[PDB]
RNA sequence: GGGGGGAUGUCCGGGUCGCCCUGGGCACCUCUCCGCGGCAGCGCAAGCCGUUUCAUACGUCGCCGCAAUCGCGAGGGGCUCCAAGCGGUCGCCGGCGAGCACCACCCCAGCCCCGCGCCGCCCCCA
């Protein structure tokens, strides 16, 4: 759910009462932003602009962005039940039982595949792929498409018909995702460690001790630094392979032998010259 | 009372396909102290235990029919060819033996080759194809071999041991795919798949904690079985990852074998719980099963 | 299972004693909520059930010194007493030294563990 920027340096938390942007690169909080009650998501705007989407717990769609303070007045309440789950593209889709867009179990959530679209949507057993263990988190990546479910448990099944268990959390996983260029599978857990699983050759490497709180990590644009959220009212973007945090948020020719060329056959009885020039330019 | 060695008639109508098993009394059943065993086709099997005695079974008989012999040391492993037969048998002094199956008699044919290193203990064989041979090492080397010639070709040396006290990587159990790669189950828990063409690694897949002691691969190239001394089996899907890995075993799984034919398609692992087990091939399918 | 009650099928006090009943004890079996939690619609309704996986990183190591503090204890004396000594922890705006490499290739030995055969000794018949 915190969200970065299309130019990196601009990160984006959402809490219960507002909406704050950081500065990546030096400080803390930019803009409080006017965002009441009287909260299920937010995205970034896909296709031109980069201005935001937040839904709350009842129809009442925010458009609004950084940058200014505009967007501050404008819901819109076309749904009747209270919303679920919510999902940009470009184009919005949303999940109140079932979606509406633009069934056995119970929803959990939803998301949203990229430009030649698909729809990934969450129950807790099912999950339903469409085209045009109990669940607790998941992530994807496509190029077609790769699913990395979490778990109330500690398995992580991956996706591409058979599951993987990439199983190691003592509790349930509370964020599991997909690493940049693919290679890696970042999930985090309950007890504080964050796992870097290898999915290549099959190891695992983390980082272990930190503040009680991992839960909802996202990666950056690039393959670069990974934010945190942290269950202790705090983010971190961590750079990667640092581990440490950048942001808290709480012709040549030998002459010897043209010398062989007339060292027999002194001056007479030689061959010809044409020969002898054959021999030449043949050794030219 | 513990498994040493599990191997099918065939792997591939009341054609008699039977399973054998060497018991670590020196005892071997069959289903529908002893080190190794394998049947022969074109059906016979031979067996050792650690002495440098390669002998035959005759079954309805039940008696050790037609043993065989010879000069260097203590057989640790031994294998059949494959057709476009003999035996090839490697042992502690650095030898590779290969016995003759001319039609039916079991001789003491020839010693190809040998290494240099009299500290390179072999410990098991696959065949990458039908005249040249897999040998894993007591060191860190896989090796192959030709038998047309008997000359050694690359060795495909493993790195050290890094996860602590030793320095060697004793490679427990070596096979081969139909793909021409090879699977080599090492120790230190990895397995690693070789590539056949050139005989170098492509992949190195850290499932186990403790080392692999056998592994079996599917008849078709598509599931891979290690097996470790941990209480830990693990399969192997497609260049490769592993599944899942359930500790079916109890104490380290000694020896695996897979079948693929009648409509069951069955692998049977043993180690030294003295309890035989048997599971599907179809992993995500139904359950497993114990005999004892 | 709270109370459920079928002379069910049980003995011990009680009646000369026939089936038996009368106080104490429990094994079997069907209900309202729960003793307790698990499944299906909207802050809340109506109906069901029972007494195998898995654990927490890198970043640099060695020796010595100071300051607070703490422990053991040869050796000697009746659980206590003294003491030669020796270590641990927290701070060192203590200092010194080196960073693959305590590794690769090979050879000679040695500790340990394992094999096989001689002796050294003790045996029993003789």
């Amino acid at each position: 759910d915190p969200i970065f920027s299309q130019d990196e340096r601009h990160l984006i938390i959402t809490y219960n009462t507002s909406i704050q942007v950081y500065s990546t690169e030096d400080s803390l909080l930019v803009r409080r932003i006017a965002l009441p009650l009287t909260i299920v998501s937010s995205a970034l705007s896909k296709s031109n602009p980069d201005y935001l989407w937040v839904a709350c717990s009842d129809g009442r769609i925010w458009h609004i962005n950084w940058t200014s303070g505009e967007g501050v007045d404008t819901p819109s309440t076309i749904d009747t039940k209270k919303l679920l789950d919510m999902a940009v593209d470009a184009v919005l889709l949303t999940l109140n039982a079932q979606i509406i867009a633009y069934y056995d179990e119970s929803p959990q959530s939803l998301r949203s595949v990229a430009g030649g679209r698909a729809i990934v949507a969450a129950a807790k057993e099912a999950l339903h792929i469409g085209i045009l263990d109990i669940i607790s988190t998941f992530d994807i990546r496509p190029i077609d498409i790769d699913v990395a479910v979490g778990g109330a448990r500690g398995a992580i099944y991956v996706y591409s018909i058979q599951p993987r268990k990439y199983h190691w959390h003592r509790r349930a996983v509370h964020s599991v995702k997909w690493s940049g260029d693919g290679n890696y599978l970042i999930s985090g857990g309950y007890e504080t460690v964050l796992v870097l699983w290898q999915l290549d050759t099959g190891r695992v490497d983390f980082l272990p001790h930190l503040s009680a709180a991992i839960e909802n990590i996202v990666v950056s644009p690039k393959g670069s630094a990974y934010a945190l959220h942290l269950d202790d009212n705090s983010a971190m973007v961590l750079s990667t392979a640092e581990m440490k945090p950048s942001m808290y948020v709480s012709v040549v020719v030998a002459p010897q032998r043209l010398a062989e060329i007339f060292n027999a056959a002194p001056a007479f009885a030689m061959p010809p010259i044409e020969d002898v020039f054959y021999q030449v330019a043949s050794l030219f | 009372s513990a498994i040493n060695a599990v191997a099918f008639t065939h792997s591939a109508k009341n054609i008699q396909v039977r399973l054998a098993i060497g018991r670590a009394n020196g005892d071997i059943e069959i289903w529908n102290s002893v080190d190794g065993l394998v049947w022969v086709t074109d059906s016979r099997l031979f067996s050792i235990g650690y002495t440098t005695t390669i002998t035959e079974w005759d079954l309805e008989k039940a008696r050790a029919k037609k043993h065989a012999s010879g000069q260097h040391g203590e057989i640790w492993c031994f294998g059949v060819q494959p057709l476009p037969r003999k035996l090839v048998a490697g042992t502690v002094d650095g030898n590779l033996v290969l016995y003759s199956i001319e039609d039916g008699d079991l001789k003491f044919q020839k010693t190809l080759t040998r290494t240099p290193s009299k500290k390179t203990k072999f410990v098991s064989i696959a065949f990458q194809s039908h005249n040249i041979v897999i040998v894993g090492c007591s060191n860190s080397t896989i090796c192959a071999y030709d038998v047309r010639t008997g000359t050694m070709l690359r060795q495909m040396t493993l790195g050290t041991d890094l996860t602590g006290g030793s320095k060697n990587i004793i490679v427990w159990a070596v096979k081969c795919l139909p793909n021409g790669d090879i699977v080599s189950g090492d120790s230190t828990g990895q397995v690693c798949i070789w590539d056949g063409k050139t005989y170098t690694q492509a992949q190195r897949i850290q499932s186990h904690t403790q080392d692999v002691l056998c592994l079996s691969v599917s008849a078709d190239g598509s599931k891979i079985i290690s097996g470790g001394m941990d209480r830990r089996t693990a399969v192997y899907e497609p260049r490769w990852s592993k599944v899942f890995h359930r500790r079916y075993h109890q104490h380290d799984v000694k020896a695996m074998a897979s079948f693929e034919g009648k409509g069951m398609s069955v692998v049977v692992s043993g180690g030294s719980d003295a309890s035989p087990i048997v599971l599907p091939l179809r992993a995500l399918g139904k359950e497993f099963h114990r005999t004892l």
